[PDB]
């Protein structure tokens, strides 16, 4: 059971004519039913194949190639810390080891009331104030495994 | 666009030009460029085999080029302050300017512009004021983790 | 061009690439993601080779050999030590992940990567990590699904989507986590699915038709053979073991059927394996349907055939050209009537008439991949002709092989081709009574009644050349539309127009001829092409007789007090009312068939015929070639008691004995040289295969490979003592080990594809003469008729629009890639792929019934109601009703007929 809205149409067809390629809308498309659900279901790539015109399978392969468009459900939150190899020299395990105690869950797993989600993400362009922890609209820096419950906290 | 920069009628000159920005998607293999040719078409960001070329068959077949941020913004300098002053900012092989920096575990990590030429000691002690207390130079890396 | 080959000098062809001219000389590279039939595009990188500069170079430099062009004075080295390091290598990198599973894999034997990891010497292991997994798939009744056998070689997806055209079949995640399949749990919707088996050099993709009863290559009989689903003749290598048919291989064959074959073909020979197939003659004495052997059966047969007045004969166009043969010297060609319908043997002899008289030249299957625009007239050519379809794809991608080839890209780099040619393609106009699965990549799509498809095709025709009879009511959007078939046709270099007996109308065929001809007139190099019904469809229709309502009217008269029917139910050809009253009216029904029919019950002699798979004959396709399919196997090696014997060998027996009172089972050749003598037109059959004192330096084909095993142990539980070897007196084949099939045997009827270290079906590679051409020293088969010299001239008979009239319904056949063909039906694994029969109706039609999706409504034909549930289809016009030709009660017959009382249940 899905249904695209009708937003979500409009804004797949004004991403639509910016391109001379439908097909080109697919990647925007995708985030931008990630931006209104939080993630991509079952049905909304037969909706995206359906209104672009792009076979279920090309869709279904470009939702699968990208680490940043979610196939599974996630959070309210998710957490993306930054484990490249600058981060790695400042030090992320401590990061790492901080948040696996609080929310007492693995990487890639999802909290029981689906309050966070911890996952790692490529370089996040922040090396200089590494190491760097990136949700939905924040990039933290500076990051010590003290501040973690402090900055976890402010997060509903 | 407000201001007639891009659009229809460029200052009299009457070239036709618009720009759209596009967003990835989290992938690395997209900054190569016969993958973010192929990204920008909507599909997988695998790269294409030379033969052929991006320059004759770029995106979907038209002629297509991709230049860099630095390159595209070193480009007006080049244009307005002339040629051969260009020419004459770094006398090396390699004529004109860098962004250039380091950072991990240094004093002033950031990012500076040098021309070509410069050694890689006079931003250690000069701009990034050497590493923290107690840190010996065992290795380091000039061009990104690649 | 002039390559150097570890200091051999060779010459090649200078457009090919490195790959396939080093494989067409014989030499051995190991590759998987080359396919002669897909391009390449260099994922696996195994088929690097050292390159020199020049003559005298010492580091040279690793290069892929599919990548590489063979141009002139080209020095490479394959078998120096760096390239094959490098391809252990990769071999090695290929087996960290691959699972332990080689004897619990279909593929085992039959794996082109075993091949590859043994022709590299790669043995040893040095991982010791773990390695990554994979969910499986459900992928259908046809194709098994196991990714962990992956080598992520990108061929399925390049098949399925870039050559078949198909959908649901994608690559999914990224670096060693790629997986291949559908988005889903679902079956594979593309008809040409099954040639993922031999596509795939992995057990990904398996037949589970195969999977359901398995054993290896090396334990299967194989025979050539040809498919005998549809009219188009694909080459096959039907193989079976234990008695039963097991697998249906793809047989190459450079002029039709190369490397592919369709769904019907590959899974739709269940029905010899069925059970209730007749094995012994049977006399059916009282009510006691008691049992016989060979002699008795043909004495009776023969006395009761000598006291009748007059004796006829019904053929089938699913039997050989040899076996109506045979039935038409049994009874008199007077009194032999071919076992189709008036309508339908007037469509087949009106397209015969185009073929062999029209002066334009039929295209071979392989040829009709390189014409430059299509037009389908009435054709349903994926669900009827599938292979003409997937051969259509090819053509309509030939625009952008032609762009790309314009700017310098050769023909196998099919990544640049795709590049270049992004959505330009070669102009199709299909045209049908709905959509078609050809309407995807269609430039055009008409859906009509076939008076109306008819009347497009005249209109076409009248606009490419005005001399052509002229259309009087077209509405102006629709020239228009006409205008834009015209320009497309004119334009074209080849131009291919394609029709057939299956839209149920004379016009459309008529039409098609007109278009053919205009377009010949103009100077084009325009071709034709005409797809039949059944197997054997143009061979009945060249050999020619009465229809079957002249036989049902002798039965019925009394005029024939005996009646032979060879291979036919006799319920899709005519009404089943009819044809049961005529037989019951008879005091003397023999059927020689091989599947037990409805008109078994009333018959008083059955004789066992034989299938394909344990017959010799030949099959004329809808191009008009001549085919010729062997045994397989003995049907009484394992079963001593069954008496399965030809249906000429019957007829010519029961014909001796009728004439001069005793038995002769002939020999194939005899009855090829009574053909060839009688009828001057079917005389090229001849030419087809050799007889059967063929020999290849002094011995015979080899049916089984070399490695056949279990010869002392698989029928010891019948009798400890083994039995005779089957001698083969029709063919030039042996029922044993002891043969020849080496590739370069001189000879063309390759029974299956094997070669030392190339177990695969890239064995192909070795038994042809370059890679992706022909089969050595000829490909098998020969053409009945040369193009005519003069043609025909234009059918003015224009048909009138379809007025819908109130109580009369038109029937719009549906046809059915998976029931249509009597005996796919009759195959197990076909009854969970066919569709619920549904009967198909307008909106408009709907709304004045008053009748919802779903709701079951019965209609009345031949006075008897039957009852089927709504299918709302959008794409049919008003007036006509759907109905699904070749499906149980609704016979192929009722195409173009009207329906009367359609109401409600
Ligand atoms: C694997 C790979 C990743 C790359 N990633 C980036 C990138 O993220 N950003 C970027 O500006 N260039 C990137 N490049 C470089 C360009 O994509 C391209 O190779 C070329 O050097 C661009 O030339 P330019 O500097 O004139 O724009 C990458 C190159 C490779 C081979
Ligand atoms: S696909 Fe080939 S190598 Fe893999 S398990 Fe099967 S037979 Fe063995
Ligand atoms: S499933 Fe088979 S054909 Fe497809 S990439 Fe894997 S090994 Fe190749
Ligand atoms: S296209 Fe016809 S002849 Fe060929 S495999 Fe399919 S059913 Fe058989
Ligand atoms: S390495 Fe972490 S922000 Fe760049
Ligand atoms: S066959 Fe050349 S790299 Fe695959
Ligand atoms: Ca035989």
């Amino acid at each position: 059971a899905f249904e695209l809205s009708a937003a979500e149409r409009e804004a797949i067809e004004h991403e639509m004519h910016h391109y001379e390629d439908p097909r080109a809308a697919s990647i925007e498309a995708l985030k931008i039913v990630q931006k209104q659900r939080g993630w991509v279901p079952d049905g909304a790539i037969h909706a995206i194949a359906d209104v672009l015109g792009i076979p279920a399978s090309d869709v279904e392969g470009v939702a699968t190639f990208y680490s940043q468009i979610f196939r599974q459900p996630v959070g309210r939150h998710v957490i993306r810390y930054c484990d490249s190899v600058v981060c790695h020299i400042n030090g992320y395990q401590g990061i790492q080891a901080a948040l696996e105690k609080k929310l007492n869950i693995k990487p890639g797993q999802t909290t029981f009331d689906g309050r966070f989600t911890l996952l790692p993400t490529c370089c996040l362009g922040n090396c200089d104030k590494g190491p760097n922890m990136m949700i939905d609209e924040d990039t933290h820096a500076h990051l010590t495994p003290e501040a973690i419950p402090e900055l976890l906290e402010r997060y509903k | 666009t407000e201001a007639g920069l891009l659009g229809k009628n460029i200052m009299g000159t009457g070239f036709d030009f618009e720009l759209f920005v596009h967003t990835g998607a989290g992938r690395y293999i997209c900054g190569e460029e016969t993958a973010l040719i192929n990204s920008l078409e909507g599909r997988r960001a695998n790269p294409r085999s030379k033969p052929p070329f991006p320059a004759t068959s770029g995106a979907w077949g038209k002629p297509t080029c991709v230049n860099n941020v630095e390159t595209l913004c070193n480009v007006p300098a080049i244009l307005a302050n002339g040629v051969e002053w260009y020419q004459n900012i770094s006398k090396s092989k390699d004529a004109g300017t860098k962004l250039m920096g380091f950072s991990g575990r240094v004093k002033n990590p950031g990012l500076w512009e040098l021309p070509f030429g410069t050694t890689a000691r006079e931003i250690l002690e000069d701009y990034a004021g050497g590493m923290r207390d107690g840190l010996k130079f065992k290795a380091w890396q000039p061009g990104g983790a690649g | 061009a002039t390559i150097h080959v570890d200091g051999k000098e060779y010459e090649v062809n200078g457009a090919d690439n490195l790959l396939e001219a080093c494989l067409s000389l014989g030499l051995d590279i190991p590759y998987f993601c080359w396919h002669p039939a897909l391009g390449s595009v260099g994922a696996c990188r195994q088929c690097a080779v050292k390159q020199y500069q020049n003559a005298e170079d010492t580091r040279g430099r690793l290069v892929m050999s599919c990548m590489t062009p063979a141009s002139d004075g080209t020095f490479i080295s394959i078998d120096d030590e760096e390239a094959k390091q490098f391809r252990e290598s990769v071999v090695e990198w290929l087996m960290t992940n691959h699972p332990h599973d080689c004897p619990v894999c279909e593929e085992g034997g039959n794996c082109h990567l075993q091949d590859m990891t043994v022709m590299t010497g790669h043995s040893f292991r040095r991982y010791r990590f773990t390695k990554r997994t994979h969910r499986n798939q459900d992928l259908g009744p046809f194709i098994s699904h196991e990714m962990n056998r992956c080598i992520a070689c990108y061929r399925c997806v390049r098949y399925y989507k870039d050559y078949a055209g198909g959908t649901d079949l994608g690559v999914y995640g990224a670096h060693d986590n790629v997986y291949f399949g559908r988005p889903e749990d679902g079956t594979l919707e593309s008809e040409f699915s099954g040639n993922l088996v031999e596509i795939c050099p992995t057990g990904v993709f398996t037949d589970k038709t195969h999977s359901e009863r398995y054993n290896r290559k090396w334990d299967m009989q194989f025979a050539p053979s040809i498919c005998q689903q549809c009219s188009i003749g694909c080459n096959i290598s039907p193989g079976e073991r234990y008695g039963e048919l097991r697998r249906i291989e793809n047989r190459y064959n450079g002029t039709v059927n190369h490397y592919f074959l369709c769904d019907r073909g590959r899974f739709g020979y269940g029905y010899v394996n069925l059970k209730d197939r007749p094995r012994q003659p049977v006399q059916r004495r009282g009510d006691d349907f008691i049992t016989l052997n060979a002699e008795q059966a043909m004495q009776g047969a023969a006395d009761i055939l000598r006291q009748s007045k007059k004796v006829i004969g019904i053929g089938s166009p699913r039997a050989s050209v040899e076996s109506n043969f045979a039935l038409r010297e049994l009874v008199g060609e007077e009194n032999f009537y071919t076992g189709i319908a008036h309508g339908e043997q007037e469509r087949l002899q009106l397209a015969l008439k185009v073929l062999r008289e029209g002066g334009i030249y039929t295209p071979a299957l392989r040829e009709i991949e390189s014409y430059d625009a299509v037009l389908v007239l009435g054709e349903d050519v994926t669900q009827t002709g599938a292979r003409v379809a997937l051969a259509v794809r090819q053509a309509v991608k030939g625009k952008a092989r032609e762009m790309a080839a314009a700017q310098k890209v050769a023909d196998w780099q099919i990544a640049a081709i795709l590049n270049i040619g992004q959505r330009a393609k070669h102009p199709l106009f299909v045209t049908n009574v709905d959509d078609t699965r050809l309407d995807d990549i269609a430039a055009w799509t008409y859906r009509a009644p076939v008076e109306d498809q008819a009347r497009l095709g005249f209109a076409i025709a009248h606009a490419l050349d005005n001399s052509a009879p002229a259309v009087d009511g077209i509405e102006p959007e629709l020239q228009s539309k006409i205008d834009v078939i015209v320009q497309a046709l004119a334009g074209a270099k080849k131009p291919l127009i394609i029709s057939g007996t299956n839209a149920g109308s004379l016009e459309v065929i008529q039409a098609a001829a007109n278009v053919a001809k205009a377009l010949k007139g103009r100077g084009a190099d325009v071709g034709i092409t005409m797809i039949a019904r059944s197997v054997n469809s143009m061979g009945l229709g060249i050999m020619g007789g009465g229809s079957l309502e002249e036989a049902l009217t002798e039965l019925e008269t009394g005029r024939a007090d005996a009646v032979v029917v060879l291979e036919n139910d006799l319920h899709r050809h005519a009404s089943a009312t009819r044809v049961n009253a005529a037989l019951a009216k008879a005091p003397l029904v023999m059927v020689v068939d091989h599947q037990r029919t409805a008109i078994m019950e009333n018959a008083h002699l059955v004789l066992s015929a034989a299938s394909f798979a344990e017959s010799d004959g030949t099959v004329i396709n809808n191009e008009g070639r001549a085919q010729r399919f062997f045994q397989v196997y003995d049907p009484a090696y394992y079963d001593s008691k069954t008496v399965m014997l030809e249906s000429w060998r019957w007829l010519h027996s029961l014909h001796s004995t009728l004439l001069s009172r005793e038995v002769d089972w002939t020999q194939l050749d005899h009855v090829i040289d009574a053909v060839v003598a009688k009828i001057p037109e079917l005389a090229g059959i001849k030419d087809a295969a050799p007889d059967a004192t063929f020999r290849i330096r002094g011995q015979k084909l080899a049916r089984e490979p070399h490695r056949y095993s279990g010869r002392t142990a698989m029928r010891a539980n019948i009798s400890v003592h083994e039995p005779r070897q089957p001698q083969d007196i029709d063919t030039m084949f042996t029922f044993s080990m002891e043969g020849n099939n080496q590739p370069t045997a001189h000879r063309s009827q390759v029974p299956f594809a094997w070669a030392p270290g190339w177990n695969s079906p890239q064995a192909w590679n070795k038994f042809q003469d370059e890679v992706g051409g022909k089969l050595r020293f000829g490909d098998p088969g020969v053409r009945l008729f040369e193009t005519s010299e003069n043609g025909l001239d234009y059918f003015t008979s224009v048909p009138a629009r379809f007025q819908p009239q109130d109580g009369k319904w038109r029937i719009a056949p549906y046809y059915h890639l998976f029931g249509s063909d009597e005996l796919s039906q009759r195959a197990p694994v076909f009854q969970s792929r066919m569709p619920q029969p549904y009967i198909k109706l307008n909106p408009a039609d709907a709304a004045k019934l008053g009748v919802n999706a779903g709701t079951r409504v019965s209609f009345s034909y031949d006075g008897n109601t039957v009852t089927l549930p709504v299918e709302i289809a959008e794409g049919l016009t008003a007036g006509q009703v759907g109905l699904p030709m070749g499906m149980s009660g609704i016979a192929p017959v009722l195409a173009g007929a009207h329906l009367e009382d359609l109401k409600e249940a």
